[PDB]
């Protein structure tokens, strides 16, 4: 129950439950898989 | 024709039969299991020896005699140096077991006596000295040898005490663990299955000792007329359902 | 529900009665096994026997103490009282403890309660009103050093701030590392020669940190803290032998030497009454 | 702004209430639960294990003796040994029926007290045990031993016997620690015939006794033990 | 509902207004039984008459005092007022008493609210903040012998902690071994030849202490404790002649000697109006 | 946090008020109750017995 | 509403309405009614 | 009603009303019959 | 007026609890969110990425 | 949720092992890709790690 009327005012937020690490472990542009050949 | 007097154990390569059991306790009701999955942290898959050490080790014998206190031994320290089962308690990171603890101790119609068998999960010793002093490591893996209660304090070892289990806690109340009489009048041998019990999956097997097996005289031996006064007692403990897990290079410990 | 069923005379080769305790067994034996007995009912549930009962309320487990006062040329704040902490424990304070370890493995939630009072015994004029803040310090945090440390910043670690004659009140989830707490533990940190022996080396849970926030007024101030802590949600396995002698030491099971016979002895012979 | 009216009560700390509170650990996760054999759930489960009395309570110091009652070949008529039921003290005390009855106030319910013969197996015996009903002495002969609950115990190859001191009481309830209008009775053993040791044979011969409580046991109103007490904190 | 029927004249062989008293009941004449009546109603229901009611509001039953001061060297703090107690029971204030005792048996819930309010007599800076911790103290129980014993530590005993000029309040269910709490009891604890003889043997409920949790200030302060008890739930048994004397002693029937009529003479004839 | 305003009264304690309070001893079985001859409800129910009256009061 | 478990939590009660003197006013054996003769 | 986010913040628990005595009781391997002989 | 009891903690401050709280700016509008590469949910994720170790730390 | 899944020897052409650090990827490799691995199960979720609970005290 929200007593107040900005959103502000509501408690913290609940979890991104999102999570995907590639941006940061994988950005390379061709896609590499684990177990073929790193270097063609 | 069978009676609950009779039995035969056959574990590994080895066999037991006692002609006068007093039927067997498998503690708080459990049977010795393998670690599921759902209960696993480690991601190493385990080895289990099965057979080669899941058989009966025979320690050495003791001699109960009228002056006797009582005995304790740990577990899996007692069986550190028997035969397979032993090499890969030392080689492993860690390991896990249930056992089956036989004790026995023969005599005749005309001598009376009565030892009570019981095991304890996770018991602390005290220190003899009172205040904060620790037990040393040495004390509490006495090995094959086991604890002898009547022995004199060392230094740095437990108090051996028996009124009072090593810890501060009255021996009537032993009865609150799993535990079975031999009634020399009654009973030869006593058998209990322990299954593994812990607060984690999996543990090291030098660090902790996780049972006491203990045989303390409680009705004194009193043997017949000119009859040699003592009765040897001997322990024979099966590792059961062992497995072990993390090898490497092969623990070394103290003494 | 029945207590006692109706039972009559008996003239048997069934006799329930005999049994073999070398077996290990407690036999469930019943008054009527061996009087003649008339249909009674329990009345009664034992709720108030339930382990979440016998460990739910709040236990007093640890008194300290902080004051207020001015730290100008204090060397050692901590040894001032300026602040003082706690190797946080439950086994300081022995009537919890005797409880507690009728049990082998324990599982639990913990309610805190913090009551802390003002003695002025000195001189005052008045009475201050200082604001405590009591603040978790797990293994591995940097400990603090004064009064007013940055560690008192406590960005990261949860703190609460009460005033002194009131009560905090929070509660902490089950932060064991293993699946319950030992109460017992009959091991070593490592195998080494000269290792502590116990749970010490296992139940090493971090302390708790408390100092006042206010400024010094002209007066001193002493201000007494007491923890309370209440199990909820409790979960114990393996029951063992109740605690016969004193304790000596928290976490070692040893007692002290020369301690008394803990049986009363009988006034008069086996056979008195 | 909803308007509220504080009661008598506000602000106090009763350890005995159960409320919410917040978590000071928001969010974490606490390590899954794995099987361990042997969870306990209620006291009733555990106070039906029976363990060993010191009945025996004459020595000086304590030892492993005053567990052992001793019987004594060819007496006749004679006692073996006798006790008030004051569970809460006394013989009783120090079991682990006793050490859990101090922690409550008042107690109902059948006791189970067995004896285990440890003589030599050629040896024989006829035992009488004997509970009398509050409202009379503590038996002092077996005539008088006999008119009231007992049962005659013949020493054979089952080794135990049980007796039941079956709840008999106007009150419901009795308080654990001793209390005269709440009493509960003396509990006495006589020998029927006799102890008779086989030839070679020769000394006392001693029984163990046990007390657990019958499913039918009660306890409530718990408080604090008088078996434990100190005299300043504990430290590592 | 009518409380009156209209009735006319009579000229009848039934008389209902001839009885018999020695039978020992009390026949239900009404008015109209021997006047002429005219219908009215009722208007009420008895709501307040009403066993709940009658015992439901809370009535003081005990007042006792305990001082805050330092203990450095009391050897008694039991006598000192370091802390008091008090043997619960209900018959000590007079006021409750006499209503209770309408009845032989009783049941019911309790409800306490406990006011404690600090007086400093002599001298004082200021008002120091106390909290006060009322404890239950059952029978075969460490009773508490310092202001501070470990005792104090209630790990199993209910405690509440409140503040002086507060009040505490919590309710406790009907603690009585049997179904009802005696009002009564013309027995004895045994057949003993010198026991007491009353309820204090029955009524054994044993007692409830309290102590100040604040260490000294430099003044002395008075602690007055009011405890005040309604009941709630209530079930009655048996009314009896209500008490005439005044009472001298908690639990016993005993009236003071030369005590003065309790009947107001008249102030002329019996004829007089 | 929902907002609240605390009217005149609050913290004033009325002998004859009649509300919840927390139970000092939780789960506790009071003893079960069994028939006893003579339960009153009312004071109205036995005011209607009749009793003597001292009339004769000039003692 | 009770917020409470136990059951000595709760506010009082509520009116027996239940009301009996008979046990109190009239316990003869034989019934007497009011207008027959006392003693027959 | 829980007004809070996490487990550990509820009240108490609630009776196991669990309660059976023969893992402490009786754990032997061979079940004995009350009445039946103890050792055959 | 609803009869209320306050309990033990009230009034404290814990740095780590989550209510709700009236805001100083009422009816203020934040500035529109633009997309920006880069976003992180958990902290699990960043600690997935390599970085190097100073292994040779004698110096 | 499986933390890892069973997997035992293996004599193969494919080396998940041997990458180019030089790429700028880090390469998701697991117990199991070099040694034999059990199951066992995650029982967690990361919840005390999300940025809003880091953030949030
Ligand atoms: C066995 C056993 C069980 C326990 C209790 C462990 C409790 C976990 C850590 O306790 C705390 C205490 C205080 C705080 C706290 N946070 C903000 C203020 O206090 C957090 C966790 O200790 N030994
Ligand atoms: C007749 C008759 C009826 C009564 C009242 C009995 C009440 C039961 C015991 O009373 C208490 C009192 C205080 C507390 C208490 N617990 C924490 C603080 O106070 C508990 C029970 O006394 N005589």
């Amino acid at each position: 129950i929200n007593y107040y009327k900005d959103a502000a005012s509501t408690s913290s937020a609940g979890q991104s439950l999102s999570m995907d690490p590639s941006k940061f472990t994988e950005p390379v542009k061709d896609l590499m898989l684990k177990g073929a050949p790193a270097l063609n | 024709g069978y009676s609950d007097r009779v039995q035969q154990i056959t574990l590994g390569n080895s066999t037991i039969t006692t002609q006068e059991a007093a039927n067997a306790v498998v503690c708080y009701a459990e049977w010795p299991e393998y670690l599921p999955d759902v209960d696993a942290s480690d991601v190493n898959k385990t080895s289990k020896p099965d057979t080669s050490v899941c058989r009966f080790y025979t320690l050495d014998s003791k001699t109960w005699t009228t002056g006797s206190k009582g005995w304790c031994w740990k577990l899996p320290d007692a069986l550190k140096d028997m035969g397979v089962f032993g090499q890969n308690m030392f080689f492993h990171s860690l390991g896990r077991s249930g056992y089956t603890v036989h004790v026995q101790c023969n005599a005749t119609k005309f001598h009376s006596g009565c030892l009570l068998v019981v095991v304890i999960p996770e018991h602390q010793l005290a220190s003899h000295e009172g205040g904060n002093v620790s037990v040393k490591y040495t004390f509490t893996h006495p090995g094959e040898r086991g604890i002898d209660l009547s022995s004199a304090n060392e230094v740095g070892g437990p108090v051996k005490d028996v009124l009072y289990n090593m810890n501060g806690t009255l021996l009537g109340n032993l009865l609150i663990f799993p535990h079975q009489f031999i009634n020399l009048r009654t009973n030869n041998t006593a058998t209990i299955v322990i299954p593994y019990i812990n607060s984690v999956p999996i543990d090291s097997m030098t660090r902790h000792n996780n049972v006491s097996l203990m045989v303390i005289p409680i009705a004194p031996l009193t043997v017949p007329t000119g009859a040699t006064p003592s009765l040897p007692i001997t322990v024979t403990i099966a590792p059961m359902c062992t497995e072990f897990s993390g090898i490497r290079s092969k623990s070394i410990v103290p003494q | 529900t029945v207590a006692s069923i109706s039972s009559g005379p008996k003239h048997t080769q069934k006799v329930p009665i005999l049994t073999a305790n070398e077996t290990g067994a407690t036999m469930p034996v019943l008054p009527s096994d061996s009087i003649e007995t008339r249909t009674t009912y329990m009345h009664f549930n034992g709720s108030e026997t339930d382990v979440e009962c016998f460990l739910g309320r709040a236990a007093c487990v640890h008194v300290t103490e902080i004051q207020n006062k001015d730290a100008t040329g204090i060397d050692n704040h901590r040894e001032a009282k300026l602040f003082n902490d706690w190797k946080i424990n439950l086994s300081s304070l022995v009537q919890l403890r005797k409880k507690l370890e009728l049990f082998t493995y324990v599982r639990f939630d913990s309610e805190y309660t913090i009551l802390a009072t003002a003695s002025q015994p000195d001189s005052a004029n008045y009475s201050s009103n200082l604001v405590v803040q009591a603040m978790y310090v797990p293994p591995g945090a940097p400990n603090p050093k004064e009064w007013d440390d940055y560690t008192w910043q406590s960005a990261s670690n949860p703190s609460v701030f009460f005033k002194v004659g009131d009560t905090s009140r929070f509660s902490v989830p089950y932060v064991g590392l293993a699946s319950a707490y030992n109460c017992f533990y009959d091991g070593y940190s490592h195998d080494d020669a000269e290792t502590q022996y116990g749970i010490t080396v296992l139940n090493h849970m971090g302390s708790m940190a408390f100092r006042i926030v206010n400024e010094h007024d002209e007066h001193k101030t002493l201000v007494k803290i007491r923890v309370y802590h209440r199990a909820k949600h409790v979960e114990a396995w393996i029951p063992r032998a109740p605690r016969a002698l004193p304790y000596t030491s928290i976490g070692r099971t040893n007692y002290p030497k020369n301690t008394e016979p803990v049986i009363k002895k009988r006034k008069g012979d086996i056979k008195s009454y | 702004g909803l308007p509220t009216t504080t009661l008598p009560g506000s602000g106090q700390f009763l350890t005995t209430d159960d409320r919410q509170s917040p978590s000071a650990l928001p969010n974490y996760e606490p390590t899954p639960r794995i099987h361990i054999p042997g969870k306990v759930h209620n006291l009733l489960e555990i106070i039906q294990v029976d363990t060993l009395i010191p009945m025996n309570n004459t020595h000086t110091k304590d030892e492993v003796n005053s567990y052992l009652i001793p019987l004594n070949a060819n007496r006749q008529n004679e006692q073996v040994f006798g006790t008030n039921l004051f569970i809460g003290d006394g013989v009783f005390k120090t079991t682990l029926l006793g050490e859990i009855v101090q922690y409550y106030t008042h107690w109902s319910g059948s006791l189970r007290f067995s004896l285990m013969y440890t003589g030599p197996a050629l040896s024989s015996a006829k035992l009488i045990l004997a509970y009398t009903p509050p409202g009379a002495r503590g038996p002092q002969d077996r005539r008088e031993a006999m008119l009231g609950t007992h049962v005659v115990w013949d020493i054979g190859l089952q080794s135990t016997i049980v007796m039941t001191i079956p709840w008999t009481s106007g009150v419901q309830f009795r308080y654990t620690d001793p209390d005269t209008y709440t009493s509960a009775g003396f509990l006495s053993c006589w020998y029927q015939t006799s102890l008779i040791l086989p030839p070679e044979t020769t000394g006392q011969v001693y029984l163990l006794s046990f007390i657990s409580a019958c499913p039918d046991f009660k306890l409530r109103l718990m408080k604090d033990t008088q078996t434990i007490s100190q005299t300043v904190a504990l430290t590592e």
